[PDB]
């Protein structure tokens, strides 16, 4: 139904964490990464962050594209692997997968499945809030806070970025 | 040009947010005797469905307050019409 | 003052898009310090009405507080109008 | 590396290490780690050759990981409370994270097995900020959330690296390996009287760090890594033999050495608490350390070793190398036991 | 709900396609056809061999360049903000600071591509 | 716990179980780094959107950033890595200690 | 822990405004200087008290005058207000910029039938005082009482007693 | 203290660095015709690029 | 562990077993002592082409001019203990 | 803070993020603003060890409203007796839920 696309979204996002975690060719485990990055984007959008949901999708978007460029240099061979192609890759992603259909069966029938933490399979829906906003975005109001109260984390966060700069350009230098 | 154009527009958005101001006590007045319309068919029915249960008591709040709680969506909308409901948790992120 | 149009004028000739970048990047960083409206510009933010006004109690000694909204008292924004 | 990049890298280090100090917050005490664990890497790299590259790699691989765990512990802890505060956590699983996260990075076991192996593949001078300045940070978090930290957990881990920790270093000949070892065995000692007292643990921390630091700072005068390469010392510079035997006396917590303080602070601690067991097993474990060190001495300081005949061309040619603070380190390091109720400061 | 229903259009349009484009048309296959192509000559060695990023520190660059649009984009709803001293202080501090890591990256032969 | 935090906290465990569970490529393992920065920015933004929590809404742009300087510095090893061997195999590391 | 205590349907049941958010929207400048105090009175009562059962007799009076405040306009300007907020209704954004015209034949026939005047920029935005014989709350919070608090260490320093008194050291 | 495994482990290199590896990555080896726009038609010229 | 050591015993069988597995030496009538060209029959290139599985076998380089010599098995036996040096 | 450094020289680096309770822009409040506050109010001065027993009660009130188990599984129980009622033709739904 529709009620329930958060967590038919979140289903789909364990399943391209499983994809990658496998350790199948790293061409294929960026796929996976950019399977979940897209729902995992719905999720955060579908709970009323629209701006950090693009972003995330966005900054993981380009990401893998460097990680692509890095594969078909340093993690390539003759024969790239698939989720077919080994044992070992088979049986991890097959393990993975039962362990999720588990826990979506026992979830939405029990309706309460405690592992660590107790959940709840009522539906996602029902802690949402009940009363409308002003004349704004809340979550856009604090993602613009980050200049006006944030001024502590602008200054590491930007020193933190420019020595990174100088740090890669150190380490790759060789010789 | 652009700044002339730009300074226009804060005004008008300033006329537009009072107009809006002009009216929020108003559409406070009605949400909340919405809310208390519903919860109190949310209590009406649980009556006749935890009519037979032992150890129940019906309308108990979770808090050890008495204060006012805002009631969250569950509570709310517990079993209204399946389309009413997605529209009240969806309707605004899905309207574009 | 011989050596300070040498430098530039050698730049001028191999940089021109250099001369450019730190020419609009200074006047980003000057001209709001030197600038007579961006006093106006922080006032602006404060005249945005997003919240509700929440009115208050009146216990009786607050004249610069109106008793409503078209009475003399409180701040105008006559000076946006005419801005 | 530019002379100027070296200080700026170095001011990022301890720029991480002071914002975990002084936050309030779990997600600066993140960004603490994470700006510390950026600017470390390069001093490990600093001379590219295969050793470096794969300390450093296995280096960022646990931090990152331990990085991972801390963050998730902070998420868990704001679900179950609605607060970022640094202070005592509100959730049995997110202590256990941070505890095993804290742990990794501390390198107590069963997380020590890159201890002995950064070590080695990198500098002297760098191992030296690998096993002094990156255990004040991960102590400072242990210090505000120890009334929350497990019982059964923090003590398991003590036992176990004070265990692994002495017998991993009865077996070495490489002086970065051994110190790597005494600083796994150490950090038994420092989280063993956390739960009970956390002003000894500090006291444990700063006569660690200064032994240590003149452990270091001799090895480096001489240019030794090795266990016979130390033992030619005695013909080039005697006295430098002299003050590593009594720094690694000292080391091993004999009396009257500065070294026994810690050790005799926190049996002191333990017992009042009715707690006869764990320091009377911590303090004959111990005695691997001991051990250890004695070879050492007996190598370098007790005896004369075959030396070789381009020795003598080393005598026409005074130390140059800097040995900032020695002095001053190898009296801290031998003679404040007196000064023993000096401890108060710390609190 | 409507982004979804355009999604899901746009992408079913795509695919019948793609199976019109392969269930349509006589086909006629053999090994000799389903070659690879390298200018009529067989190939030495696999395409899948290592293939040399000359412009490798230029592709880190990117990653943390591409970082600082994510703490740019909030600008336009950041010069809303009743503390205009401090935003703008701060907006031009994080832009300068990137210049200044570009500056040290171009100055240092980063980038340069290798040979 | 709804539904919902349970597959976000089931997610961040199966990177975490596949980045200590080496194959044999660096770059595979590197992967799984950056699905655990995935997971925790989910779900720090469902919760912090959930309660309304306005001014956390920074922290997960925030936490992205540390997550990418991650990213840049492993990527930064894996070349030169893969220069003093020609692959990025991990079974190259085993001077040290052995 | 205790029963949540809920009006009746017959006491949350009150003369509605069945007006369409066009219309509030292009009569809201007038009746936010008009129906200032019945409202402004209303919604002091809601911060306050800080539940909506706490004040469901003050939102009826909002009603009213929001009731008696259209039947006004329905009674000498019926027939220009229904061209104006017909204008806005037709945008999509509502923009009250795009009507500017039928505004003049509104604000003119209310300010010639009715004598009402349009509030000036930054009118409604400003924060005003209300008077009210209601009481004050006390703890709207239904705070319970603090505890106690440790008690306060007094006295001048003394040195500690022969000294740290530490195993045999004598100071 | 040698056992049957560590029998074999060696010193390591007195100043840490191991020797460098033998010849380890080969160029990509490209046929730039005879089937080319740019290769005159009957141009086969094989190059060996590195990258 | 350390590998069990090489002795003149084992060269032997590893020897035989090559040659063993070439399809033109008769198994029946190969000796450790019989030759490869009068006795066997093999040609110059059927002898090369031996001398090139023990190079398999054995995983080193033999030079032309030592293959010169090994005209029958024992030699062979006798060429590996010398790079092996198992005197046994 | 190890070293509280920010309270000596008083510069608020990092508390106003602390809790949600705080200042927000343009005063948002937070879903669980009400019961932060009285949890915190509760529990300051007496320190941990006391408002660990102490201000219990607040502290319990103010975990219902965050993960809100306490009211899922009241919901839950009526939705699992509900069920079982219309499913042997004794629940008759009331009109404005379904219609
Ligand atoms: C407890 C209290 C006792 C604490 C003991 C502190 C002393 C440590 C032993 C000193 C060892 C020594 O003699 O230096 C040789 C040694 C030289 O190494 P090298 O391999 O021959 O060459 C280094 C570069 O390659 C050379 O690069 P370059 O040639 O291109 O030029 C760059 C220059 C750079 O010069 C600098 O050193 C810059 C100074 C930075 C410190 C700033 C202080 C705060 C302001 O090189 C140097 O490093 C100068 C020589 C070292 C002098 C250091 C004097 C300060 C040390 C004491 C302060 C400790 C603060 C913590 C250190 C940072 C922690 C990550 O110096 C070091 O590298 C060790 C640095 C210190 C790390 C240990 C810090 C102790 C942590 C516990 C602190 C407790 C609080
Ligand atoms: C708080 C107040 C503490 C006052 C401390 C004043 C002395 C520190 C400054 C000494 C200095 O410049 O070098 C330190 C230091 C040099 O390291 P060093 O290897 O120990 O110097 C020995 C040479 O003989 C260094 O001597 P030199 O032959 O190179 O030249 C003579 C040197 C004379 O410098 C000296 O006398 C070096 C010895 C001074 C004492 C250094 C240790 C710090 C003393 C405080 C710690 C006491 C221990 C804690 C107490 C525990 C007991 C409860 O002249 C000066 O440096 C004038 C300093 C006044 C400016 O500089 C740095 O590491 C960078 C900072
Ligand atoms: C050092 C510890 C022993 C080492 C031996 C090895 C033992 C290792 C195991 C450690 C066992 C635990 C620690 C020891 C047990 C202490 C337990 C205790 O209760 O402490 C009470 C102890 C005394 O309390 P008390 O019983 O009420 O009063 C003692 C008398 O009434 C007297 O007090 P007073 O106030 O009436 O008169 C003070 C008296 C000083 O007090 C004494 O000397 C005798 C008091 C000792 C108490 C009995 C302890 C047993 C050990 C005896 C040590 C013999 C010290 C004399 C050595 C020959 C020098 C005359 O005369 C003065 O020196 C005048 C004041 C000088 C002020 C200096 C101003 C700054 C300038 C500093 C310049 C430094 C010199 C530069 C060098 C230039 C050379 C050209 O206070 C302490 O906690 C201090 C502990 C450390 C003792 C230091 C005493 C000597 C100070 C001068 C250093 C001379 C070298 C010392 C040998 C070190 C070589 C490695
Ligand atoms: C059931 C199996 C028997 C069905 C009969 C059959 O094989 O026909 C399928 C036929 C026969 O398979 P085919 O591969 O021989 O057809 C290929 C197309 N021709 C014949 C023109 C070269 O295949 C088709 O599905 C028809 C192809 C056109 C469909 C294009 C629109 C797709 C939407
Ligand atoms: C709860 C579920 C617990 C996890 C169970 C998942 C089992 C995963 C194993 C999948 C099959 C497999 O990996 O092969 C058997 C494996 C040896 O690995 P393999 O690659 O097959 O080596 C020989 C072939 N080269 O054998 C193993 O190593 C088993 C390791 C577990
Ligand atoms: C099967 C099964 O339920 O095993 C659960 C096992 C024991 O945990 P538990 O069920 O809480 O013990 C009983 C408490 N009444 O607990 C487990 O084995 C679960 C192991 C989880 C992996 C922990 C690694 C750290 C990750 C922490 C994030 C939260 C993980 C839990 C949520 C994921 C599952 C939904
Ligand atoms: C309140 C805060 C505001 C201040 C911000 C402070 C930060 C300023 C820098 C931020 C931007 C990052 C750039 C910094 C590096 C400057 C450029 C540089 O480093 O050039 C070095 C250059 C190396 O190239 P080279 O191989 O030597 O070739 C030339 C041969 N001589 O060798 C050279 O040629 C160097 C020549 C001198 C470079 C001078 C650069 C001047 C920059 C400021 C110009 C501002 C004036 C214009 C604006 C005024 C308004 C019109
Ligand atoms: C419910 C809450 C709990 C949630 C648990 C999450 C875990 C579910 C499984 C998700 C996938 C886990 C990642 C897969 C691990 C992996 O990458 O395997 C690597 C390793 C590779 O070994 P390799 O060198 O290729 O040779 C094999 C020869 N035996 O593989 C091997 O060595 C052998 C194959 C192992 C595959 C089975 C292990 C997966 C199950 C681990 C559970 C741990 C608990
Ligand atoms: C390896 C695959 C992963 C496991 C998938 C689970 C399959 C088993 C489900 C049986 C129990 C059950 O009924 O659960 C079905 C659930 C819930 O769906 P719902 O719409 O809330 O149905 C109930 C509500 N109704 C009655 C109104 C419709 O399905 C899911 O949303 C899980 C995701 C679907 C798969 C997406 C990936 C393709």
């Amino acid at each position: 139904m529709m009620l329930y696309i958060v967590f038919i979204l979140s289903v789909i996002f364990v399943m391209g964490f499983v994809g990658f975690s496998s350790k199948p060719s790293p061409i294929y485990g960026g796929l996976g990464l950019i399977v979940s990055g897209g729902v995992g984007c719905g999720i955060v959008l579908n709970f009323g962050g629209s701006f950090l949901g693009l972003m995330v999708f966005l900054i993981y978007l380009g990401g893998m594209m460097v990680v692509f460029g890095y594969t078909t240099a340093m993690a390539t061979e003759q024969y790239p692997e698939i989720w077919l192609s080994n044992k070992a890759v088979l049986g991890a992603f097959v393990t993975g997968l039962l362990m999720e259909f588990f826990m979506v069966y026992y979830v939405l029938k029990d309706k309460e499945v405690e592992v660590v933490f107790e959940f709840n399979g009522l539906g996602d829906w029902v802690i949402y809030d009940t009363g409308d906003s002003g004349f704004f975005s809340e979550e856009a109001m604090g993602i613009a806070a980050l200049y006006s109260y944030g001024t502590w984390l602008v200054i590491v966060t930007g020193w933190s970025l420019l020595i990174g700069v100088v740090v890669i350009m150190e380490i790759t230098r060789g010789n | 040009s652009m700044m002339k154009w730009n300074r226009e527009r804060r005004r008008l958005q300033i006329e537009d947010f009072e107009a809006r101001i002009a009216l929020m006590p108003l559409l406070q007045a009605e949400k909340d005797r919405r809310v208390l319309q519903m919860l109190r068919e949310n209590l009406e029915e649980e009556a006749t469905v935890m009519k037979d249960v032992p150890g129940w008591k019906v309308g108990e709040s979770v808090f050890h307050t008495t204060r006012w709680v805002t009631p969250m969506m569950g509570e709310l909308y517990g079993l209204r019409a399946s389309e009413e409901v997605l529209s009240a948790t969806y309707g605004f992120i899905w309207y574009t | 003052a011989e050596r300070v149009a040498a430098f530039l004028k050698n730049v001028w000739a191999k940089e021109p898009v250099l001369v450019a970048s730190f020419a609009i990047a200074g006047l980003a960083v000057i001209l709001p310090t030197l600038s007579p409206y961006t006093k106006y510009s922080l006032m602006i933010n404060r005249a945005t009405p997003y919240n509700y006004p929440v009115p208050l109690r009146d216990d009786g000694n607050m004249p610069d507080v109106p008793s409503h909204p078209q009475d003399p008292q409180g701040p105008s924004l006559e000076w946006l109008k005419r801005l | 590396m530019n002379p100027i990049i070296f200080i700026i890298i170095l001011l990022t280090i301890m720029l991480g290490t002071i914002i975990v100090m002084i936050s309030s917050h779990w997600l600066l005490v993140w960004i603490g780690f994470e700006m510390n664990m950026l600017a470390i890497i390069p001093i490990m790299m600093k001379n590219h050759n295969p050793r470096a590259t794969e300390a450093s790699t296995k280096y960022f691989l646990t931090q990152s990981t331990a990085s991972m765990l801390l963050m998730m512990a902070v998420i868990i802890n704001l679900m179950f409370s609605g607060q970022w505060t640094v202070m005592k956590l509100f959730n049995p699983m997110a202590s256990m994270l941070m505890t095993m996260a804290l742990a990794m990075k501390l390198g107590m076991a069963p997380f020590h097995f890159w201890v002995p192996e950064v070590t080695q593949g990198i500098p002297l001078s760098s191992g030296l900020i690998l096993l002094t300045w990156q255990k004040l940070a991960p102590m400072s978090v242990l210090y505000q959330i120890f009334p929350s930290i497990n019982l059964n957990l923090i003590l398991t881990l003590s036992v176990l690296s004070i265990l692994i920790g002495g017998w991993g270093g009865l077996n070495q000949t490489q002086l970065r390996k051994i110190m790597a070892y005494s600083s796994i065995a150490h950090m038994g000692w420092m989280t063993a009287v956390l739960p009970y007292n956390p002003t000894m643990t500090l006291l444990n921390l700063i006569i660690y760090i200064i032994m240590t630091s003149t452990m270091f700072t001799m090895f480096m005068a001489n240019s030794t890594t090795t266990t016979l390469s130390l033992s030619h010392t005695w013909n080039k510079t005697p006295i430098m033999t002299v003050l590593i035997l009594a720094t690694l006396l000292s080391m091993g917590g004999l009396p009257p050495l500065s070294g026994f303080m810690p050790k005799w602070m926190i049996i002191q601690e333990m017992t009042k608490n009715n707690s006869i067991i764990l320091p009377t097993f911590m303090a004959i474990t111990a005695l691997l350390n001991l051990y250890f060190y004695m070879r050492l001495t007996y190598s370098t300081t007790l005896t004369m070793f075959p030396s070789t005949n381009n020795m003598k061309m080393k005598w026409q040619f005074p130390l140059m190398k800097k040995m900032t603070f020695l002095p001053t380190m190898v009296v801290l390091s031998t003679m404040m036991l007196p000064l023993t109720p000096m401890l108060s400061v710390l609190e | 709900m409507n982004l979804m229903l355009a999604l899901l259009t746009n992408f079913t349009l795509a695919t019948l396609l793609v199976i019109i484009a392969f269930w349509l048309p006589q086909l006629n296959v053999y090994s000799e056809k389903t070659s690879p192509y390298e200018c009529g000559f067989d190939p030495m060695g696999s395409a899948r061999l290592p293939f040399s990023m000359k412009f490798f520190l230029v592709a880190i660059t990117f990653l943390l360049f591409d970082l600082e649009i994510a703490l740019l984009l909030p600008l336009p709803w950041a010069s809303q903000t009743a503390n205009l001293n401090t935003m703008l202080t701060m907006a031009l501090f994080l832009i300068i600071l990137l210049a200044v890591s570009l500056a040290y990256e171009w100055t240092q032969k980063g980038l340069e591509w290798t040979e | 716990m709804s539904m919902v935090y349970m597959n976000i906290m089931m997610a961040f465990t199966v990177s975490l179980v596949g980045l200590l569970m080496y194959r044999s490529h660096l770059m595979s393992s590197l992967l799984c780094l950056e699905g655990m920065m995935l997971s925790l920015f989910v779900m720090a933004a469902l919760t912090i959107l959930n309660s309304h929590f306005t001014l956390a809404s920074m922290m997960p742009i925030i936490l992205l950033v540390f997550a990418a300087c991650e990213a840049a510095l492993g990527l930064s090893l894996l070349v030169m890595v893969s220069n003093t061997y020609g692959t990025d195999y991990v079974q190259n590391l085993n001077l040290l200690q052995c | 822990p205790g029963i949540v205590e809920l009006p009746s349907l017959e006491d949350l049941k009150v003369q509605e405004v069945k007006v369409s958010s066009s219309v509030l929207k292009a009569a809201a400048h007038h009746y936010g200087a008009q129906c200032d105090k019945p409202n402004k009175e209303f919604m002091l009562c809601r911060w306050e008290e800080k539940d909506p059962r706490r004040c469901l007799e003050e939102g009826k009076l909002v009603n009213q005058c929001a009731l008696e405040f259209f039947r006004q306009i329905k009674r000498h300007c019926a027939e220009p207000f229904t061209e104006y907020w017909t204008c806005i209704d037709y945008s999509g954004l509502q923009l009250f910029r795009r009507c500017r015209k039928q505004q003049a034949q509104f604000d003119e026939c209310v300010l010639d039938k009715l004598g009402w005047v349009r509030p000036d920029l930054g009118d409604l935005s400003k924060v005003t005082k209300v008077k009210t014989d209601r009481p004050l709350p006390e703890n709207p919070y239904h705070s319970r009482a603090r505890p106690e608090p440790n008690p306060e260490v007094e006295g001048d320093l003394k040195p500690a007693r022969h000294g740290s008194r530490l195993f045999f050291w004598t100071m | 203290y040698p056992t049957k495994e560590t029998a074999h482990w060696k010193p390591p290199p007195w100043n840490d660095v191991d020797p460098p590896k033998d010849t380890l990555v080969s160029n990509l080896t490209l046929n730039f015709g005879p089937q080319h726009p740019a290769a005159h038609g009957v141009l086969r010229l094989v190059m060996e690029l590195s990258g | 562990s350390d590998a069990p050591p090489l002795t003149l015993e084992g060269i032997k069988d590893r020897v035989l077993y090559v040659l063993k597995l070439y399809d033109k030496i008769d198994p029946e009538k190969l000796s450790v002592n019989s030759h490869f060209m009068k006795d066997l029959g093999l040609d110059s290139l059927d002898q090369v082409e031996i001398i090139m599985a023990m190079e398999d076998e054995f995983g080193f380089e033999i030079p032309d001019i030592d293959a010169e010599k090994l005209m029958c098995p024992q030699e062979i036996v006798d060429y590996i203990a010398d790079k092996k040096d198992v005197y046994e | 803070p190890f070293f509280d450094v920010q309270k000596r020289l008083g510069v608020d680096l990092d508390r106003w993020m602390t809790i949600q309770s705080a200042e927000q822009p343009h005063k948002i409040p937070s879903r669980c603003h009400a019961f932060e506050k009285e949890w915190i109010e509760c529990a300051h001065g007496i320190g941990s060890i006391r408002a660990e027993k102490e201000c219990k009660i607040e502290f319990e009130d103010f975990r219902e409203c965050l993960l809100r188990q306490k009211t899922m599984k009241r919901l839950h129980a009526i939705r699992r007796q509900r069920e079982k009622l219309i499913k042997e033709g004794k629940y008759t739904p009331p009109p404005h839920h379904s219609g």
